[PDB]
DNA sequence: GGTCGGCGCCCGAACAGGGACTG
DNA sequence: CAGTCCCTGTTCGGGCGCCG
C-alpha cells in the first residue's frame, strides 16, 4: 500500500542489454533457492521475451560469510540512470567519515526490498539465470521492489531512511552516518569496543523496523605512498641512468625536478656497471629533488563534477602500488598493498583484493566508485573475477598493457 | 476461431512504424501446389485465417524441401516485419552437448511435430503477420491468409516457443524433480534414474501433459531404445559419438569448398583429436571470391590427408560422473596450434577440442598456453559447471618464473606438470641487473617521414661502433633495428642501452614468435646469448652514449 | 532454396587509442 | 603547441559448419 516514485531513464537512450555470462555449479543452486524464495515472498516474478532488456546476476559470499547473496550487475542500467540519483535524489557526503577512528560497514539490502518499485521501470531490472550445459532455456524474472544494487534504491529510501536514522542521530549527534548503494558505513572516535556496542545498538535499532555484519575500518590509519629515490652509497651508471630517467618521469608532476648536474655526470660513453662518484653539484641536485617529493603536489584538489580514475600496477613479491586522480599527474591519493590474500600464489586474488580495497577507500573518502585501469589481459580477468568478489558493489574499469618503463612508484 | 490452451505473449511493433506491404515472389508451379495443399489444410486446423481487403500488409511466402521427407516446410519471408518489430531477449543460451550428460538408467527421445503450428500467436499482432498465396494462373488474385500460430521465419518465433515450452514443463517438472528433461527447441531428452518400469508411466504421463496444451507426441518420432539420435549424435548406454562426418572429396577446390571443409573439421574436432586446419585456413586468406578457384599447397595437402586418416578410425565419448574430478591435459600441437582432451578416467575422452588463435603481433608459447586453458575453463563451466585440473606441458618452474617476473596478472588454475614434448618454456632470461664484463651498447635509431630513409647503429664502452643506412623504413624499425645490431656484434654477456619504449615494450614480454621478420631475428639472436641486459633512457636528454648514437643516426 | 534463432571458427575491414615527431 | 604517421589491439561483420 506504499506509494511508488516515478522513475525515468535519461533521454535518449534505451534500457541495458547485456548476456548473462556462463556460472558455475554451485552459483546457480544458489541463485535458484534465492530467487526461488525471493519470488514466494512476492520481491520478483518471472517474465518472457518480450522483455528485450536483461542484466547478469552471480552470487558471491563476503568476507568470513556462509550465506550466498544474489548480486546484479547493474552497472550498465546504473549508467543509464545517472541524472536520477545525482540530480533530484543526491546524498550529501560527510567529510569528516574519513577522520573517524573506526568506520564499520553494515550490508542495509534487505530493507529496500520493502519498497515497491515504479511499475513502468520494471521491464529495465530484468535478468535471467542459466543452466548447466544449457538443459533448459534462460529463466527469466524482473524485480518488482527496489533492487539490490541499483544506485537509483538509495535515493527512493533515503527518505525513509532518515526517519530511521533520526532516533539514533539525535541519541549520538557525534557519530557520522553515510549511505553508499547497499551498504551503511557508521564511523566514530570512540573506543573499539565500546565502538561495536554502538554498532549492535544500531543493528537492533534497525531490527524493529524490519530490517546483520560487522566489517571494520580503520581510515585514520590509511597511509600514502610517496615517490622515494634510493639512498645508495655508490652509484654506478646504471644507477645513474635509472635514477635520470625516473626523475625525468616524475618531473611531470612535480614541475622543480631537475637532472641537468646529473645528466653531466652521464657524459662518456662509460660501461654500466662502472662506478661514479657524485659531484657537489649532483649531491645537491639530489637532495633537493628528494625534499620536492616530500612536498605535496601544487593545485591538487578534488572536483566533485569529474570522474575519478584509479590505476594499479604489479611489482611483484605481493607488492602492488595504486593511484588515484580525476586529471593526469594530478593524483588526489596514492598507496601501496602488500601481502593480501593469494600473495605469491593468485595474481587475480590480489588483483581483485586490491579493487576492492581502493573502491572502499573512494567511497569513504569521496562517496564515488573510479574507474579502474587493470594491468591485466581482459579475458584473464573476465574469467576469474567473479571466483574472488566479496563486496555488493561493481566500479567500471578497462584494460591497459602499458610495459613498464622505470619503476615510479615503488623502489 | 477458438481458443488456444497455450497463454500468447504480447507482441508489439516498434513505436513509429507500419506492418509490412511487399509484393510476392513468382513462384515456380510446384511450390505453388505445395503452398496450396498445405494453406487449405492449416486453415482447416484453425491455424491461418482468410482475410480481405482490410488487412493491407503483406509479406512474401515461398518454401522448402524436407530433408529425408516427401513433405515441404512453409517459410515466410519476414525481412521487412522483423526490422519493425520489437526486439526480444532470446532464452537459448548456448549448445546442450553430450559430454555433459550423466548415466542415467533410461533414455527417451520424442520430437514433436509443426510445434510452431500448435502455439498461438498474439490477437492484435496476427494483422501483421498477411501474405498472399499466389495461384497456378498469374492473373487469379491469390488466397490472403494470416497466421494465428507462430509463423516459421518470424525473428520471434523461436524465442516465443522456447519460454512458452519452458512453462509449460515447469508443473510437470516441478512435481517431478528426480526426471532429467534436456529441452532444445522441439526435442525433448527424457531421462531418469527410476526403474524402467516407473519409466514410461512417467514417460506417458508427459506425452499427455504436453496434449493438454495442443502439443502432439507422435510415436513416430518416439524412441525407446538406443542408440538415440539426439542433437546429431549417436547416444548409447556408455558412450556417445557425432553422426556420419562426410567430407567433400573435389578435384578443384574453391573458396567455398575450403570453407565447408573448415567447418565440418570444426565440427570432428569435439572428439576427433588431432584435427589441425592451420594451413587450410591459410588458404582462405586475402581472398575475394566465394567461387574462386585456388590450388591446395603442399602443406594444406599433407594436412587434409591427416585429417582423413583421423576420421576413418571410430572415436567415441563417454558421459560425465559428478563423482571423480575433471581433468584436462593440452598438448602443443602445431606453430600456433593447441589441442586438448577433457576426461575423468585415462582414455575416456568425455569431450576434445583445439585452439588456435594469434592474438598480437608478438606472443610467446606461455602466452597462448594461459589462453588455451582460459577457453577451455569457460567451455567447462558452461558444460559441467566447474574449473577441471589440468595437466600442462610447462614446467612448475617455468610456469613460476613467467607469472611472477610478468607485469600483468596472470593466473592459471589447480594444475600439475605432464613430460609430454613438446615443452613449453621460456627461451631467454633478460637479467634483472647490469652484467659485469659485459660489452655495453648503446643503440638509437631514426628515420625521416618523407624519404622513408635513416640510419641505425651503436656506441660502445671499447670504442666499437657501426651505423647502417636504411631505406623504406620508419622510426620504430629502425630503433628494433639498431638493437638487432647490438646483438650480433656483441659477444655472449651483453649491455644494450635504448630509448625506445616501442622496443623495449616488445622483447620484455619474452615473446618467441612474431608476424615481423625484424623481431624473430632479434629472438633468434637473444637465444644464443646468455646474459643479455637491457635499459631504458629518456632522450635528448644528453645521457652516456645514447646521445652521442642520437646524433649519428640523426639523418 | 536464398526464413528465423542458437552456438562455434577464420578472415578482413573498420575503428580506437597511445607514442614520437613537426608547423 | 595541434596534427599527423606508426603501431597495435579490439570490435564487428561476413562467410562456412552444426542444431532445431
Amino acid at each position: 500500500p506504499i506509494e511508488t516514485v516515478p522513475v525515468k531513464l535519461k533521454p535518449g537512450m534505451d534500457g541495458p542489454k547485456v548476456k548473462q555470462w556462463p556460472l558455475t555449479e554451485e552459483k546457480i543452486k544458489a541463485l535458484v533457492e534465492i530467487c526461488t524464495e525471493m519470488e514466494k515472498e512476492g520481491k520478483i516474478s518471472k517474465i518472457g521475451p518480450e522483455n528485450p532488456y536483461n542484466t547478469p546476476v552471480f552470487a558471491i559470499k563476503k568476507k568470513d560469510s556462509t550465506k550466498w547473496r544474489k548480486l546484479v550487475d547493474f552497472r550498465e542500467l546504473n549508467k543509464r540512470t545517472q541524472d536520477f540519483w545525482e540530480v533530484q535524489l543526491g546524498i550529501p557526503h560527510p567529510a569528516g567519515l574519513k577522520k573517524k577512528k573506526s568506520v564499520t560497514v553494515l550490508d542495509v539490502g534487505d530493507a529496500y526490498f520493502s519498497v515497491p518499485l515504479d511499475e513502468d521501470f520494471r521491464k529495465y531490472t530484468a535478468f535471467t539465470i542459466p543452466s548447466i550445459n544449457n538443459e533448459t532455456p534462460g529463466i527469466r524474472y524482473q524485480y518488482n521492489v527496489l533492487p539490490q544494487g541499483w544506485k537509483g534504491s538509495p535515493a527512493i529510501f533515503q527518505s525513509s531512511m532518515t526517519k530511521i536514522l533520526e532516533p539514533f542521530k539525535k541519541q549520538n549527534p557525534d557519530i557520522v552516518i553515510y549511505q553508499y548503494m547497499d551498504d551503511l558505513y557508521v564511523g566514530s572516535d570512540l573506543e573499539i569496543g565500546q565502538h561495536r556496542t554502538k554498532i549492535e545498538e544500531l543493528r537492533q535499532h534497525l531490527l524493529r523496523w524490519g530490517l546483520w555484519m560487522g566489517y571494520e575500518l580503520h581510515p585514520d590509519k590509511w597511509t600514502v605512498q610517496p615517490i622515494v629515490l634510493p639512498e645508495k652509497d655508490s652509484w654506478t651508471v646504471n644507477d645513474i641512468q635509472k635514477l635520470v630517467g625516473k626523475l625525468n618521469w616524475a618531473s611531470q608532476i612535480y614541475p622543480g625536478i631537475k637532472v641537468r648536474q646529473l645528466s653531466k655526470l652521464l657524459r662518456g660513453t662509460k660501461a654500466l656497471t662502472e662506478v661514479i662518484p657524485l659531484t657537489e653539484e649532483a649531491e645537491l641536485e639530489l637532495a633537493e629533488n628528494r625534499e620536492i617529493l616530500k612536498e605535496p603536489v601544487h593545485g591538487v584538489y578534488y572536483d566533485p563534477s569529474k570522474d575519478l580514475i584509479a590505476e594499479i600496477q604489479k611489482q611483484g613479491q605481493g607488492q602492488w602500488t595504486y593511484q588515484i586522480y580525476q586529471e593526469p599527474f594530478k593524483n588526489l591519493k596514492t598507496g601501496k598493498y602488500a601481502r593480501m590474500r593469494g600473495a605469491h600464489t593468485n595474481d587475480v586474488k590480489q588483483l581483485t583484493e586490491a579493487v576492492q580495497k581502493i573502491t572502499t577507500e573512494s567511497i569513504v573518502i569521496w562517496g564515488k566508485t573510479p574507474k579502474f585501469k587493470l594491468p591485466i589481459q581482459k579475458e584473464t580477468w573476465e574469467t576469474w573475477w567473479t571466483e574472488y568478489w566479496q563486496a555488493t558493489w561493481i566500479p567500471e574499469w578497462e584494460f591497459v598493457n602499458t610495459p613498464p618503463l622505470v619503476k615510479l612508484w615503488y623502489q | 476461431v477458438p481458443i488456444s490452451p497455450i497463454e500468447t505473449v504480447p507482441v508489439k511493433l516498434k513505436p513509429g512504424m507500419d506492418g509490412p506491404k511487399v509484393k510476392q515472389w513468382p513462384l515456380t508451379e510446384e511450390k505453388i501446389k505445395a503452398l496450396v495443399e498445405i494453406c487449405t489444410e492449416m486453415e482447416k486446423e484453425g491455424k491461418i485465417s482468410k482475410i480481405g481487403p482490410e488487412n493491407p500488409y503483406n509479406t512474401p511466402v515461398f518454401a522448402i524441401k524436407k530433408k529425408d521427407s516427401t513433405k515441404w516446410r512453409k517459410l515466410v519471408d519476414f525481412r521487412e516485419l522483423n526490422k519493425r518489430t520489437q526486439d526480444f531477449w532470446e532464452v537459448q543460451l548456448g549448445i546442450p552437448h553430450p559430454a555433459g550428460l550423466k548415466k542415467k538408467k533410461s533414455v527417451t527421445v520424442l520430437d514433436v511435430g509443426d510445434a510452431y503450428f500448435s502455439v498461438p500467436l498474439d490477437e492484435d499482432f496476427r494483422k501483421y503477420t498477411a501474405f498472399t498465396i499466389p495461384s497456378i494462373n498469374n492473373e487469379t488474385p491469390g488466397i490472403r491468409y494470416q497466421y494465428n500460430v507462430l509463423p516459421q521465419g518470424w525473428k520471434g518465433s523461436p524465442a516465443i516457443f522456447q519460454s512458452s515450452m519452458t512453462k509449460i514443463l515447469e508443473p510437470f517438472k516441478k512435481q517431478n524433480p528426480d526426471i532429467v528433461i534436456y529441452q532444445y527447441m522441439d526435442d525433448l531428452y527424457v531421462g531418469s534414474d527410476l526403474e524402467i518400469g516407473q519409466h514410461r508411466t512417467k514417460i506417458e504421463e508427459l506425452r499427455q501433459h504436453l496434449l493438454r496444451w495442443g502439443l502432439t507426441t507422435p510415436d513416430k518420432k518416439h524412441q525407446k531404445e538406443p542408440p538415440f539420435l539426439w542433437m546429431g549424435y549417436e547416444l548409447h548406454p556408455d558412450k556417445w559419438t557425432v553422426q556420419p562426418i562426410v567430407l567433400p572429396e573435389k578435384d578443384s577446390w574453391t573458396v567455398n569448398d575450403i570453407c565447408k571443409l573448415v567447418g565440418k573439421l570444426n565440427w570432428a574436432s569435439q572428439i576427433y583429436p588431432g584435427i589441425k586446419v592451420r594451413q587450410l585456413s591459410k588458404l582462405l586468406r586475402g581472398t575475394k571470391a566465394l567461387t574462386e578457384v585456388i590450388p591446395l599447397t603442399e602443406e594444406a595437402e599433407l594436412e587434409l590427408a591427416e585429417n582423413r586418416e583421423i576420421l576413418k578410425e571410430p572415436v567415441h565419448g563417454v558421459y560425465y560422473d559428478p563423482s571423480k574430478d575433471l581433468i584436462a591435459e593440452i598438448q602443443k600441437q602445431g606453430q600456433g596450434q593447441w589441442t586438448y582432451q577433457i576426461y575423468q578416467e585415462p582414455f575416456k575422452n568425455l569431450k576434445t577440442g583445439k585452439y588456435a588463435r594469434m592474438r598480437g603481433a608478438h606472443t610467446n608459447d606461455v602466452k597462448q598456453l594461459t589462453e588455451a586453458v582460459q577457453k577451455i575453463t569457460t567451455e567447462s563451466i558452461v558444460i559441467w559447471g566447474k574449473t577441471p585440473k589440468f595437466k600442462l606441458p610447462i614446467q612448475k618452474e617455468t610456469w613460476e618464473t613467467w607469472w611472477t617476473e610478468y607485469w600483468q596478472a596472470t593466473w592459471i588454475p589447480e594444475w600439475e606438470f605432464v613430460n609430454t614434448p613438446p615443452l613449453v618454456k621460456l627461451w631467454y632470461q633478460l637479467e634483472k641487473e647490469p652484467i659485469v664484463g659485459a660489452e655495453t651498447f648503446y643503440v638509437d635509431g631514426a628515420a625521416n617521414r618523407e624519404t622513408k630513409l635513416g640510419k641505425a647503429g651503436y656506441v660502445t664502452n671499447k670504442g666499437r661502433q657501426k651505423v647502417v643506412p636504411l631505406t623504406n623504413t620508419t622510426n620504430q624499425k629502425t630503433e628494433l633495428q639498431a638493437i638487432y645490431l647490438a646483438l650480433q656484434d656483441s659477444g655472449l654477456e651483453v649491455n644494450i642501452v635504448t630509448n625506445s619504449q616501442y622496443a623495449l615494450g616488445i622483447i620484455q614480454a619474452q615473446p618467441d614468435k612474431s608476424e615481423s621478420e625484424l623481431v624473430n631475428q632479434i629472438i633468434e639472436q637473444l637465444i644464443k646469448k646468455e646474459k643479455v641486459y637491457l635499459a631504458w633512457v629518456p632522450a635528448h636528454k644528453g645521457i652516456g652514449g645514447n646521445e652521442q648514437v642520437d646524433k649519428l643516426v640523426s639523418a
